DNA sequence: CCCCCTTGAAGACGTGGTTTACGACCCCACCGCAGTGAGTGG
């Protein structure tokens, strides 16, 4: 039981707050993309073509 | 506001359970409810008449400077300036 | 058994101490105290009962 | 439905802004459901609902959940009600989906109060919404408080007092001797897997003592673990009887006592 | 003392306005154990406090009417827990003291902020207004 | 007589122990 | 100990000495034949 | 995680020992749930969509609590240590234990 | 003191008939530090 791990099926694709958050942004420098529109498209606050 | 009826008594107002939780909360959890130290009647005076700087609304002992644990020229007849802890808490306690 | 030899030490018999004697001549400990600032602060010593 | 949610105060927002329906054009709407399946027609029920679910989650704040978590499982309890309105009744689609809502909300609480679940039973559930407002002073109650409470609710006094225990209980955080792994100590199992080894050594030697007949009585009865010979198995293959069996066990079993005695 | 609070908090008017609460007055009883009993006992050392609440019944079926009915009764409120002789509380049948606290005085006072802009070479003055309950209202300068 | 019933009444009054709870030794060693 | 299982007063303990003597159930328990057979054989009884 | 690493263990007076891993990991599988829930259910896209930010939400205080926002807290009013908060500082495990 | 019975019953191990009981599902009209970023103005 110290050894054993388990997975959870999410029912919706979630991003990783390290690859994010922690700068200099990998998500945000591969997009090129700034880090508060990327923010704003995470949490629902607007739309992305 | 809720309530329809007009028969109601006060004891349907008041919920005591709240107030007594919060007293006891403090009296046995706050940071300067202590047990007495017993060591000696000498230490317990002591003991009674502390005055800590530190607590809810304080300073931290941490992020404190010099400026704050130095003897200031008012303390002259109101904090012992020989009496406080030898340790981090140096300028945070005094005696009264 | 190892039982008997716990109760033997437990009971602190006479030739416990004898067998003490032999098992700690020629045996190093090390001794140290906080902080350790350089290594001088951990030698080893002889000890003596 | 097309605003932005940001946040759980930016939701509250879109669910106040809609305008709350008549009862004459809620009857269009429910009965085209009803009949016709509609799903616009449901759409438009829930939403303009919303508000109703947000204000009643805001009396259950004492329980120190999320106020997110229970605005959404309010949402699901009034689907329920809005899947199963009649609108030949008359009455409002409030009143009939006030009973759906709260019972969603009272089952997340039970589930999710504590780490563990606290009222699996009926009679416990009953007690869990009971206690709070029971309970005028703080300690436990005494013998006769737990009749009067037991005797109202029908439930019985090792109820009250089994669920009485499990509302001041507080959970502490994994930082005491509950650290200690109590299946750590090796010296300790050393020390015992040499004192069995040895003793078993002595029953063996005790054994070869024994009269080739004695030593297969034993050895069949005691010793086998895959097979546990009776009496009167060995009482055939020897052309014994029965008791005969029986009493050469105490006699061997004598000798087998006195070798490993001595 | 409890007469501050309990003046700072009622009277209490419901939403409607069409009942309030009124305090009237309130008292300690008699501690059910003494201090060696409480000790022996291991249990807290209080006394029950009892409020008188008067409850007012406002009439909707007048513009100005508030005279339907009114009722008066003692409420219990709870435990409060006493102080020995020596200035100790007994609590859970431990002697504990309470350390008095050194803290900043409400009101406002006026600072100037040092080693900030030292490139500038300037000082800069701000103010905070400190109440006892509230929030901080504060006013500073920038270089310009 | 009645302050002493009084009294007796006091001493002989039980215990408010948690539930599941049924009695507590407790034992005092001096050296 | 005394009649009711607590030590008397003013005795003198040390290391290991019982004070208060309790019992707790124990329920099923696993044992390898050849302890079993051994405390057959010495003839003490299993406890509850 | 393994459970052996978020131990869970009673206490005599009713009373358990937890980590914070326990909870983190129930609100993540609470909201999936509901999230399920909410996608069988045909329900209108706002509700799915505040679904789908709270389960971000709590995903991003399982991996890494105070990164972002307001730290999810317990009963002590105290933050929910997190995975990132287990390897990292004075009392993590590198500098603590190895 | 080996041998086969007796002869009366004590317990021995299921056992799924019989019967509670748990659990779940349904309705309810500080500290100084450095890297970042706009943000100018040019």
């Amino acid at each position: 039981r110290r050894e054993r791990m388990g997975h959870i099926e999410l029912a919706s694709p979630t991003a990783h707050i390290w690859f994010l958050k922690s700068l200099p942004s990998r998500i945000g420098l591969l997009l090129d993309m700034p880090l508060r529109d990327i923010e704003r498209v995470l949490y629902f606050e607007s739309y992305v073509v | 506001s809720l309530g329809d009826l007009d028969t109601l008594m006060p004891q349907d107002m008041i919920n005591a359970k709240p107030i007594s939780a919060a007293v006891k909360e403090f009296f046995g959890s706050s940071q300067l409810s202590q047990f007495m130290d017993q060591n000696n009647p000498l230490s317990e005076i002591t003991h009674k008449r502390r005055i800590s700087a530190l607590g809810p609304g304080g300073l931290t002992r941490e992020r404190a400077g010099f400026e704050v644990r130095d003897v200031h020229p008012t303390h002259y007849g109101r904090v012992c300036p020989i009496e406080t802890p030898e340790g981090p808490n140096i300028g945070l306690i005094n005696s009264l | 058994t190892i039982k008997a030899a716990k109760k033997m030490v437990e009971r602190e018999e006479a030739v416990v101490w004898d067998i003490l004697d032999e098992v700690i001549r020629e045996h190093p400990v090390l001794l140290n105290r906080a902080p350790t600032l350089h290594r001088l602060g951990i030698q080893a010593f002889e000890p003596v009962l | 439905a097309l605003a932005p949610v940001g946040n759980l105060d930016s939701y509250i927002r879109a669910a106040n802004a809609w305008p709350m329906l008549s009862a004459d054009e809620e009857r269009a709407l429910a009965e085209k459901l009803h009949y016709h399946g509609d799903l616009e027609a449901a759409k438009t029920l829930i939403l303009s609902h919303l508000r109703f679910v947000v204000h009643i989650a805001r009396n259950y704040a004492g329980y120190g959940l999320p106020q997110a978590d229970l605005i959404q499982e309010g949402n699901i309890g009034l689907m329920k009600a809005v899947r199963r309105f009649n609108p030949e009744v008359g009455v409002r689609l409030v009143s009939f989906a006030v009973h759906w809502i709260k019972a969603e909300i009272h089952e997340y609480v039970l589930r999710n109060w504590r780490i563990v679940k606290v009222a699996t039973t009926k009679a416990q559930r009953k007690l869990f919404f009971n206690l709070r407002k029971t309970k005028q002073r703080l300690g436990w109650f005494n013998q006769d408080e737990v009749e009067m409470v037991a005797r109202e609710l029908g439930v019985t006094s090792k109820d009250v007092r089994e669920m009485e225990s499990r509302m001041a209980a507080q959970d502490m955080t994994f930082d005491v001797l509950y650290l200690q792994d109590k299946s750590s100590n090796f010296a300790d199992g050393i020390e015992d897997d040499n004192w069995e080894e040895q003793a078993a050594n002595r029953l063996t030697d005790a054994m070869q003592g024994l009269d080739e007949r004695s030593q297969d009585i034993i050895r069949a009865r005691w010793l086998d673990e895959d097979n546990k010979s009776t009496l009167q198995e060995l009482a055939d293959r020897y052309g014994v009887s029965a008791e005969r069996v029986r009493q050469l066990e105490k006699n061997a079993m004598k000798k087998l006592r006195a070798a490993i005695e001595a | 003392g409890l007469e501050a609070a309990f003046r700072s908090v009622f009277p209490i008017q419901s939403y409607s306005g069409n009942s309030e609460l009124q305090y009237v007055s309130y008292r300690l009883g008699e501690p059910v154990f003494d201090v060696q009993e409480c000790q022996i006992r291991g249990v807290t050392y209080s006394a029950p406090l009892r409020v008188k609440l008067r409850l007012v019944i406002y009439e909707r079926e007048a513009p100005e009417g508030t005279v339907k009915d009114i009722k008066e009764q003692e409420v219990y409120m709870g435990e409060i827990p006493l102080m020995t002789d020596n200035g100790t509380f007994v609590i859970n049948g431990t002697e504990r003291v309470i350390v008095s606290q050194l803290h900043r005085s409400p009101g406002v006072f006026f600072d100037s902020d040092k080693g900030k802009t030292h490139s500038s070479g300037k000082v800069l003055y701000n103010a905070r207004i400190i109440p006892y309950r509230g929030s901080w209202l504060d006013f500073e300068f920038d270089p310009k | 007589e009645k302050k002493l019933e009084a009294k007796r009444r006091k001493i002989t009054q039980g215990d408010d122990l948690a539930p599941g709870v049924l009695k507590i030794v407790k034992v005092y060693l001096a050296v | 100990l005394d009649e009711s299982g607590i030590v008397y007063i003013g005795a003198e303990v040390t290391g290991g000495d019982i004070l208060v003597g309790k019992v707790t159930p124990k329920g099923e328990t696993q044992l390898t034949p050849e302890e079993k057979l051994l405390r057959a054989i010495f003839g003490e009884k299993a406890s509850d | 995680l393994p459970p052996d690493l978020r131990p869970l263990v009673p206490l005599d007076g009713g009373r358990f020992a937890t980590s914070d891993l326990n909870d983190l990991y129930r609100r993540v599988i609470n909201r999936n749930n509901r999230l399920k829930r909410l996608l069988d259910l045909a329900a209108p896209d706002i509700i799915v969509r505040n679904e789908k930010r709270m389960l971000q939400e709590a995903v991003d205080a399982l991996l890494d609590n105070g990164r972002r926002g307001r730290a999810i807290t317990g009963s002590n009013k105290r933050p929910l240590k997190s995975l990132a908060d287990m390897i990292k500082g004075k009392q993590g495990r590198f500098r603590q234990n190895l």
